[PDB]
């Protein structure tokens, strides 16, 4: 009686188990190349991260310059 | 890092306009009337080429 009004059976603490386990180890696996990922950016700056500004182009002026040479 | 080229001495010897800037004033205006053509194609390249090694003809 108090297995069938308080309780459930074996299967579903089990299969929940089930679940956590693998969302937790896929947490881990995504934070482990997370970081990778960010060592790599950092280093090389080819990612979008990163990504220090430098001068614009569209600010040069490209018009004669009173002098031939610029 | 290279060698940088320059023309001869023989290349720059030219038969030189020996009038003062007071004769070169007077003429300005007939100069610029009648010599143009020489002179727009000198600037052009001037300012096209923007090297003087590639302007002395
Ligand atoms: C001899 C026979 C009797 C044996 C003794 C049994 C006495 C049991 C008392 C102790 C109970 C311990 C806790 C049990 C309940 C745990 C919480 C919950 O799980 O229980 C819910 C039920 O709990 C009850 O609704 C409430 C219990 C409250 C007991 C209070 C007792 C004392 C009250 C005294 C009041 C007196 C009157 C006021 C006087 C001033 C149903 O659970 P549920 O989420 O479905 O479980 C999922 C699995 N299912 C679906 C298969 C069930």
């Amino acid at each position: 009686w108090i297995a069938r009004t308080f309780y459930d059976g074996p299967e579903k603490n089990y299969e929940k188990t089930m679940a956590i386990l693998q969302i937790e180890a896929e947490k881990a696996e995504l934070r482990l190349k997370e970081l990778e990922v960010r060592r790599l950016m950092r280093a090389r700056g080819d990612g979008p991260w990163y990504q220090y500004p430098t001068i614009d182009k569209a600010l040069i002026d490209h018009s004669p310059k009173t002098t031939p040479d610029n | 890092p290279g060698i940088v080229e320059l023309p001869t001495l023989e290349d720059l010897k030219v038969q030189e306009v020996k009038v003062s800037s007071s004769v070169l004033k007077a003429a300005a205006h007939h100069y610029g009337a009648q010599c143009d053509k020489p002179n727009k194609e000198f600037m052009l390249c001037r300012w096209e080429e923007k090297d003087p090694r590639r302007c002395l003809e």
